[PDB]
């Protein structure tokens, strides 16, 4: 584990 | 192309409720990937992937989002290419590559660490100009210089040259004395650092003698290893 930010994620695009 | 080093799994089925990750890094012609398969081994489909990566010592972060772009279905397997770059936030890891790793996807977030071979940080602009080479390895202390054995080598000094090209790692000089063969070799990080090396390759004798100097000379310890494997592959 260690601190994950919220805007850090980089999200897939779903098709 | 330089040095890939054996996919590993590094998100286990078990560890992740069926999520399975395994991986390498590679370096293609300007390019940093991270080069994965993802097997979903539970028994409803997985959706909603994003990534992040915990900062680290060369601000490694995607340069993409990872290519998965329909529900991952029970049983099923894809690959995906994760374009890299280093213009992300830094913070110190220990081992000085590790790199901590974030996946969810619908179900949880999930969390594993890998090793960043050192190589895919080599960058292709590494080859010192001769006379910039003498000035910088006069000006880095000499305290800071660290001399490393590598045990139980057979390759020529040509074939050193020639697979240390292959990863970037430079011959700007080369010497015969004694009949002992003497390179000098630069190469430089994605961070900026320069590393110069002095390779000696003395005769009938198993072990290369490397000497190594960098203003960072944390890092030399970490350049020895990369050596090693590469030759050793």
């Amino acid at each position: 584990y260690f601190p994950t930010d919220e805007r850090s994620w980089v999200y897939s695009p779903l098709h | 192309g330089g040095y890939v080093a054996p996919k590993a799994v590094w998100l286990p089925a078990v560890k992740a409720k069926g999520l399975e990750i395994s991986g390498t890094f590679t370096h293609r012609q300007g390019h940093i990937y991270m080069e994965m398969n993802f097997t979903n081994k539970a028994l409803q489909h997985m959706t909603d992937f994003a990534i992040q990566f915990n900062k680290n010592s060369f601000g490694v972060i995607p340069s993409t989002p990872l290519a998965i772009h329909t529900p991952l279905m029970p049983n099923q397997s894809i690959d995906v290419s994760l374009p890299l770059n280093t213009l992300g936030p830094v913070m110190k890891m220990e081992p000085l590559n590790n790199l901590q790793v974030a996946v969810k996807n619908n179900i949880d977030v999930f969390y594993f660490s890998c090793l960043i071979p050192l190589n895919v940080l080599f960058v292709e602009d590494g080859k010192m100009e001769r006379q910039v080479f003498l000035a910088t390895w006069k000006d880095i202390p000499n305290e800071n210089e660290l001399q490393f054995q590598i045990k139980e080598c057979h390759l020529n000094a040509d074939t050193v040259s020639s697979k240390l090209q292959n990863n970037n790692v430079y011959t700007i000089a080369k010497r015969n004395v004694e009949g002992q063969d003497m390179l000098y070799q630069s190469l430089k990080l994605t961070n900026g650092i320069w590393i110069l090396a002095e390779l000696r390759i003395q005769p009938g004798n198993p072990n290369y003698t490397l000497s190594l100097k960098c203003r960072a000379p944390e890092v030399s310890q970490y350049i020895y290893q990369v050596y090693d494997s590469i030759l050793k592959n």
